[PDB]
RNA sequence: CGUUGCCCUCGGCCGAUCGAAAGGGAGUCGGGUUCAGAUCCCCGAAUCCGGAGUGGCGGAGAUGGGCGCCGCGAGGCGUCCAGUGCGGUAACGCGACCGAUCCCGGAGAAGCCGGCGGGAGCCCCGGGGAGAGUUCUCUUUUCUUUGUGAAGGGCAGGGCGCCCUGGAAUGGGUUCGCCCCGAGAGAGGGGCCCGUGCCUUGGAAAGCGUCGCGGUUCCGGCGGCGUCCGGUGAGCUCUCGCUGGCCCUUGAAAAUCCGGGGGAGAGGGUGUAAAUCUCGCGCCGGGCCGUACCCAUAUCCGCAGCAGGUCUCCAAGGUGAACAGCCUCUGGCAUGUUGGAACAAUGUAGGUAAGGGAAGUCGGCAAGCCGGAUCCGUAACUUCGGGAUAAGGAUUGGCUCUAAGGGCUGGGUCGGUCGCGGCCGGCGCCUAGCAGCCGACUUAGAACUGGUGCGGACCAGGGGAAUCCGACUGUUUAAUUAAAACA
RNA sequence: AGGGCGAAGCCAGAGGAAACUCUGGUGGAGGUCCGUAGCGGUCCUGACGUGCAAAUCGGUCGUCCGACCUGGGUAUAGGGG
């Protein structure tokens, strides 16, 4: 908006940091069962706890 | 009887309301926006300024009359009354 | 900012410990001094030559005088 | 021509978001935010309708700034009152006292004739 | 008052791609007073011719730029706007100058 | 001298608290700078608020007057009082000018609409420059560009329901409109407020425009020149201001800030004090959170880059009544999720049609006619206001002329004397005014002219006679009912 | 936006013995008219009708200083509003 709250602000900041694709060297591991991140939200499509 | 025979103040209603409310509102519609005689300075510029209020522009004396005029005959009436009867107690 | 009208005047106020720099603008047919304060930029027009070739001397301790080009 | 743009968020042309074109000396004209304006006071008559002489007219949070003299004027209720009301509250303070007296003696009078 | 405009034309004469004389010929011809082309309006301007540099010298009001357009106007006469100039080198002077 | 403990002394409130990124609410602006941030970074100019004890400094308070001596005199001492600033007839003024609880007042703090005026921004016109484009012919060309922040100081320019003089009917003054006057008009002199306009400090050093160099480079390099003068206005936008109109409508609170009335107190004793709603300068501080971008025929909501929806600011030239439509510059785009080749029928959206003119059809549905302006001319009926652009007519282009509408400035000339200018005295006294100099724009009339075309595109009423319903304006079934229903 | 109509009040002139009346102005009233933005939504029973759209589009329309339009805040909740 350009006028956040530092409530919603610091909510948006976490959001940003989940949305990063998997670690390769994670697809590596012994027990592995993760191809891809599966959780990535993308702004223009899904819209947010709010 | 210049531009109009017979609506005066109350041609801006044009056509509207029925000729009996027109003629009705004539009466008031004058009274409420004359400029009466301040009995203060005598100047005449007692102009109503909200309903039952008089506000004398020079004298800066307002002053709680009628409606649509300075004076009602009730208030006048009473007035008078007010007067002989207080003339009447204290002698 | 503020101007000044007496030559003595923008010498007491040079002399004051808030000054500092005391830049000259010769404009052609004018020459500025603009002396610099805490507050204020303090600045007197000096409309003769000679008169601002002798107080360029006349300001004290060793201020900067930084001559303006 | 140069069209131009409000500096600041406020975007709603209000009471708080009054202008005016400036040009700079970079040769642009810009909107510079202006203050409100400021009323003399008025009298504490209440009659006279005229506001005061003599006062500055500001913002009044900003008298707190300003010198008393720009504030008030040398008189007798001075910057709250109109001079007008003043002598006339001057004589009629004292012709009612006048009158008092002349009230306070004929009842005197009357105690020593009865 | 006397109104003094150069209207230098060395290194193109030098390298001999226009004359000065024609230049002044044309320039005598041409400008134009109170809506007068040809006589100059009588015994008003002044044209003078020091082998390279031209001087137009009036009494009357006078614009410099009407110097820059008779000039712009000759030199498309003679097919030189393509590699020449004109510029104001100074005040009161225009010169013409290659790219 | 602080800090605290206790004792006395005083004290109404009014409801704790929450409630506005458009209400109220002190104080920041110019230039530069980034791949992406700037009133936030840098440069420079400011500014408010809080603190400032020991008070950092000046200045104000405040340094008179008397008497007595001594000294030629300037003056020196002894001793007595005064001193919480002064100016103006007044409006009110001057840099400061003690002061509590208490009280009164103001500011914050006010609707809409009209008209008129002033100030800017923009547009326009005439010229100066610098760079342009055009140049077959013409064109002293057409196009661009031609700057000064806040805060101070000065001065115009607005406004005053301020004061003093004085006394107005033959009544005057005066507005576009009004409106004002013995409760003081005109006339003269002043006082105050706003001064966003000029000038100036700022500030040319900075910006922009040009010509030019320095550097293979890196480089925010460095120089020249310029940044001028005028005129216009029912012009538009914003604004300040005055003055009306409307209301059975009268159009926010509070925080905060000030003024005044009071006079409880405090100050030192003749060089100083307490005091500065402190004057000028000086010192220190201002934490917390927001600050990217989109803001919409692709960043929002309608399952989507959906013809839908979604609150504002800015707002050039031409034509024209116009923020109408049509064409243009500034800026912006690539024709809205594709291309190519054809040009069949059906369509969707446009047009045109001989003769007739509603014969079509439930029904003139649809389209067509009409349309602007000026000049005439206007019925029945009527609630006398309307009906009414009733109806019905005529004109309209281009060109070349005519007439009619305004402002400014100027005579005190002759004689004298003093420095073209002043001062004095006498004539003159345009008192029917005349002379020179400027500048918008309209209106009417006339000639000539064209293949009768001319509101040439754009814009832009079809009328009439009657009946039914509902007086009217208003409202209504989001998504089949806008009505005669509701009001 | 821009136009039209031109109510009270005001001026002058003319008449009138008076009462007052005419003529020309000025003035700018109104849930006034035209008409933009805005708000709406008549008709084409047009387009569309596996749409652009789970109600849109085009022209044509109504209204456009007022019972006007509109953002944000705030109140009323299910036999309830
Ligand atoms: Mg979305
Ligand atoms: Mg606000
Ligand atoms: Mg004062
Ligand atoms: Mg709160
Ligand atoms: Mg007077
Ligand atoms: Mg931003
Ligand atoms: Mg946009
Ligand atoms: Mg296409
Ligand atoms: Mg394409
Ligand atoms: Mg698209
Ligand atoms: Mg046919
Ligand atoms: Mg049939
Ligand atoms: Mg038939
Ligand atoms: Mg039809
Ligand atoms: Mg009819
Ligand atoms: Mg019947
Ligand atoms: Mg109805
Ligand atoms: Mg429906
Ligand atoms: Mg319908
Ligand atoms: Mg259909
Ligand atoms: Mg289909
Ligand atoms: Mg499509
Ligand atoms: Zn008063």
């Amino acid at each position: 908006s350009s006028h956040k709250t530092f409530r919603i602000k610091r909510f948006l900041a976490k959001k940003q940091k989940q949305n990063r694709p998997i670690p390769q060297w994670i697809r590596m591991k012994t027990g592995n069962k993760i191809r891809y991140n599966s959780k990535r939200r993308h702004w223009r499509r899904t819209k947010l706890g709010l | 009887a210049k531009r109009t025979k017979k609506v005066g103040i109350v041609g801006k209603y044009g056509t509207r309301y029925g000729a009996s409310l027109r003629k009705m509102v004539k009466k008031i519609e004058i009274s409420q926006h004359a400029k009466y005689t301040c009995s203060f300075c005598g100047k005449t510029k007692m102009k109503r300024r909200a309903v039952g209020i008089w506000h004398c522009g020079s004298c800066m004396k307002t002053v709680a009359g009628g409606a649509w005029t300075y004076n009602t005959t009730s208030a006048v009436t009473v007035k008078s009354a007010i007067r002989r009867l207080k003339e009447l107690k204290d002698q | 900012p503020r101007k000044i009208e007496e030559i003595k005047d923008f010498l007491l106020t040079a002399r004051r410990k808030d000054a500092k720099s005391v830049k000259i603008k010769k404009n052609k047919d004018n020459v500025k001094f603009k002396v610099r304060c805490s507050r204020y930029l303090y600045t007197l027009v000096i409309t003769d030559k000679e008169k601002a070739e002798k107080l360029k001397q006349s300001l004290p301790p060793g201020l900067a005088v930084k001559e303006l080009k | 021509v140069q069209r131009l743009t409000y500096r600041r968020r406020l975007s709603y042309n209000t009471a708080s978001n009054k202008t005016r074109l400036s040009r700079t000396p970079g040769n642009r004209i810009v909107y510079l935010y202006t203050k409100k304006v400021g009323k003399a006071p008025k009298s504490a008559c209440g009659v006279c309708p005229g506001r005061l002489r003599g006062v500055r007219a500001v913002r009044p949070k900003v008298l707190m700034r300003l010198s008393k003299t720009k504030k008030h004027v040398s008189r007798a209720y001075g910057g709250s009152m109109c001079a007008k009301c003043v002598r006339d509250r001057i004589k009629r303070a004292f012709l009612i006292e006048e009158q008092k007296i002349v009230v306070k003696v004929l009842k005197a009078q009357a105690q020593s004739q009865k | 008052q006397v109104l003094k405009f150069t209207l230098d034309c060395t290194h193109p004469v030098e390298d001999g791609i226009m004359d000065a004389a024609n230049f002044e010929q044309f320039l005598q011809e041409r400008i134009k007073v109170n809506g007068k082309a040809g006589n100059l309006g009588g015994g008003v301007v002044t044209i003078e011719r020091s082998k390279s540099k031209i001087t137009v010298t009036s009494e009357v009001p006078f614009s410099k730029r009407y110097l820059k357009y008779l000039t712009k106007k000759y030199l498309k006469k003679n097919n030189l706007r393509d590699w020449l100039r004109v510029v104001a080198n100074s005040k009161e002077s225009y010169e013409l100058r290659y790219f």
